[PDB]
Order: C-alpha cells, then sequence, then structure tokens
C-alpha cells in the first residue's frame, strides 16, 4: 500500500513568511489523485487543494500546490494567523492514504496575559469540594508560570492546568489553572491568590480574594 | 447547503459493537459515494472505507474489512458504519465525508467521538464562575462555567444558545485523578453590560443525555 511520508511534522513561522510542506509518495501517484486538506483545531478537515495544483473554492491564492517527481509540495506564500492548522496530504489509488500531518505554528510579538481569579461557587461548596480558577487571557509565548499561594503557603500537586490552541486571529494563548481542595480546607484559610510570571510581565502579577468578601 | 451529520458516538465497552450513522442533506444522495475516516487522539487521518449508495457496494481498507461494515439507506439519505470487537485503539473521532470529482472529500461532517473503555458513563456538574467586576466598574469582566466530573468525552459548551461566540475560550478537558474529566469555559465581556445582558452557559454531554443551562451572575 502506497504510503505518504509528510515532512516536517511541525514548523513555526512568522506572519508573512513563505512555508512549504512536502509529502513523498512511496510509489507512483497520479497528479489528479493527490489532494491537500486543512484541519483547524476542533473542526473537520477542509479541502484545500485538489489534483496536485487546483485551489478549492473559497481558498486564498497564497496557497498553491506543486509536484516534482514523487515529491508533492504545498506552499503558503504569505503566512497568515488564520492559517494556524494541521495540513494533510491524501492520495488515491482505489484505497486512500493520508500523510501524517504538519502542524503549522505562528510566531508573534510578546503579549502579557490578563489575569482573573474565580472563587468557588456556593453551589459547588454545598457539594463538598471547592475549585478556585485562575485565568490567563491572550498571551504569548505559551511559557508561563502560575503559582497557587494560600496565605503565602505555596501549594504543590493540587492544581491542574489547561491551555488552548493558538487563536486564529491574534495567535495568542489562554490558560486555566484549577486548584482543588476540600470544603473543610477551603474554610480553614482566608486569602487565596495566584501569582503569574510571564515574559510579558516585568514583575510577577498576583490576583487574590479573601474568602468572605 | 450540503451537510453531513454523524451520530451514534459515545462509550463502548471493550469487545462491544456500535453503529454510527451519517445523515446527508442538500444534494441527491445517490450521486456521490460516502466514506468514513477516523482520527485517533493526537494522530492523523485514517481511511476506513466507502459505500456507493446507488449500487449498494462498499470498499474497505484491508485492516478493517473483517471487523467493520458499511451500509446505506437511500430512503433516509443515511450511511451507516457498523463496528464490532472494539478495542482501545479504536477510540477516535469518526467523520463521514462525501467523495467528489477526482476522489477528493469535498464535504465533511463534524465527527463523532467513540471511546472504548470499561468505565461508566457520568453526566457533568456545572458551576458558575462569577464575574470579576461589578456592573458599575469599568473595563472588562470575565465570567464562565466550570464543567466537572464527567465521563467520557466530549461536552459541548455554547453561550446564550450560541448567540455569544466572540471572546469565548473553552479549554481542553483535563483528566482528573478520579478518572473523570473537567474543563472550564470562560468569556470576557464589557463589565458595563453585566447589568443589561444575561449570560447563560449551555453544557451538553450527549453520552449521558445531559443538558444543563446555568446562569452566571454577580456573586454574594
Amino acid at each position: 500500500d502506497i504510503q505518504m511520508t509528510q515532512s516536517p511534522s511541525s514548523l513555526s513561522a512568522s506572519v508573512g513568511d513563505r512555508v512549504t510542506i512536502t509529502c513523498r509518495a512511496s510509489s507512483s501517484v497520479s497528479s489528479s489523485y493527490l489532494h491537500w486538506y486543512q484541519q483547524k483545531p476542533g473542526k473537520a478537515p477542509k479541502l484545500l487543494i485538489y489534483s496536485t495544483s487546483n485551489l478549492a473554492s473559497g481558498v486564498p491564492s497564497r496557497f498553491s500546490g506543486s509536484r516534482s517527481g514523487t515529491d508533492f509540495t504545498l506552499t503558503i506564500s504569505s503566512l497568515q494567523p488564520e492559517d494556524f492548522a494541521t495540513y494533510y496530504c491524501q492520495q488515491y489509488s482505489g484505497y486512500r492514504t493520508f500523510g501524517q500531518g504538519t502542524k503549522v505554528e505562528i510566531k508573534r510579538t510578546v503579549a502579557a496575559p490578563s489575569v482573573f481569579i474565580f472563587p468557588p461557587s456556593d453551589s459547588q461548596l454545598k457539594s463538598g469540594t471547592a475549585s478556585v480558577v485562575c485565568l490567563l487571557n491572550n498571551f504569548y509565548p505559551r511559557e508561563a508560570k502560575v503559582q497557587w499561594k494560600v496565605d503565602n503557603a505555596l501549594q504543590s500537586g493540587n492544581s491542574q492546568e489547561s491551555v488552548t490552541e493558538q487563536d486564529s486571529k491574534d495567535s495568542t494563548y489562554s490558560l486555566s489553572s484549577t486548584l482543588t481542595l476540600s470544603k473543610a480546607d477551603y474554610e480553614k484559610h482566608k486569602v487565596y491568590a495566584c501569582e503569574v510570571t510571564h515574559q510579558g510581565l516585568s514583575s510577577p502579577v498576583t490576583k487574590s480574594f479573601n474568602r468572605g468578601e | 447547503e450540503v451537510q453531513l451529520v454523524e451520530s451514534g458516538g459515545g462509550l463502548v465497552q471493550p469487545g462491544g459493537s456500535l453503529r454510527l450513522s451519517c445523515a446527508a442533506s442538500g444534494y441527491t444522495f445517490t450521486e456521490n459515494t460516502v466514506h468514513w475516516v477516523r482520527q485517533a487522539p493526537g494522530k492523523g487521518l485514517e481511511w476506513i472505507g466507502g459505500i456507493n449508495p446507488y449500487y449498494g457496494g462498499s470498499i474497505f481498507s484491508p485492516k478493517f474489512k473483517g471487523r467493520f461494515t458499511i451500509s446505506a439507506d437511500t430512503s433516509k439519505n443515511t450511511a451507516y458504519l457498523q463496528m464490532n470487537s472494539l478495542r482501545a485503539e479504536d477510540t477516535a473521532v469518526y467523520y463521514c465525508a462525501r467523495r467528489a470529482g477526482a476522489y477528493y472529500f469535498d464535504y465533511w461532517g463534524q465527527g463523532t467521538l467513540v471511546t472504548v473503555s470499561s468505565a461508566s458513563t457520568k453526566g457533568p456538574s456545572v458551576f458558575p464562575l462569577a464575574p470579576s467586576s461589578k456592573s458599575t466598574s469599568g473595563g472588562t469582566a470575565a465570567l464562565g462555567c466550570l464543567v466537572k466530573d464527567y465521563f467520557p468525552e466530549p461536552v459541548t459548551v455554547s453561550w446564550n444558545s450560541g448567540a455569544l461566540t466572540s471572546g469565548v475560550h473553552t479549554f481542553p478537558a483535563v483528566l482528573q485523578s478520579s478518572g473523570l474529566y473537567s474543563l472550564s469555559s470562560v468569556v470576557t465581556v464589557p463589565s458595563s453590560s453585566l447589568g443589561t445582558q444575561t449570560y447563560i452557559c449551555n453544557v451538553n454531554h450527549k453520552p449521558s443525555n445531559t443538558k444543563v443551562d446555568k446562569k452566571v451572575e454577580p456573586k454574594s
């Protein structure tokens, strides 16, 4: 079975760059039977180029497709923030095989996060658990340090983090840090704070609330 | 106007069977072959097979020919993927896709997630994340919903029945040590609008037939 070897598996580039993604067919493949799809985070793949070199309807002209021998190439001449996606080649010869995929990441200027703090809702408290949520909004790069301090007592091993994919408009990230304790423990202390260190902040930014308004 | 809609995904026990369906609309159903492509978590696209609705025959990748079968009902404009003897590596998002022209897939469904695990289904609990500012305060306020302790994935979160999309961040679910998933959804709004606009988060967990709408308001 013909396999498509796609390279690179991922790449980073700035807005306006020219990026190229290559798929090598293990064996012979007709030009009419080689396609390119674009998959944005959480969505289905979208047909990008068909039959090696033909743009699908509603696809900007900065995308182009070409071939040389068994090397098929997808070129984005002027990378845009909305082009953040994974790109797949696909071949047909009765059966179909896809290439492994190429993640395309966008590089941009530093952006400091907007930090918000969310105390547990009385509804959750009645249930026996308390979750405090620290939100870091629209920042870059992804590297960020979030420290949970309950009365300056740095907690460890009791909070989980979650990061979004790059935004399709401004290439930024968002991060949520969830700290979880018991209702009992949540009651035993007063001040709850998260401290954020990020390259966009000259000094760490802390957000807090005193349990009890 | 062309659209494909998959359904039937959810939790399957190891060794179990499952029947996915794909409803097609906006074109003449017999004029195009319909295929199934799956994507395992973190991996690439994999072709399963396709069916000719007009003549009834189907073609399969040999690694699925035994286990899976594809059928079609022209009466209902629907294609079906019957899967047997499921295993952990079958956990994936399953898309139906319409073939067109020189064997490209021009239209895809949104996909349906199949989880092959021996655990039990569990609807989520939704809690509000009250706004960071008062109505009379300036600037931007942030608010959200916390969706805790559900299994399996996935849950969909809309805001105000889909009318609010700008500024929404729905985070990837993190698997808690209890084996249950948890995620937050947040949105930033003008704080001044906290007094003239209601904010409701609509959580839907299809595997457990759970639908929850939670208003998020100022605290105390």
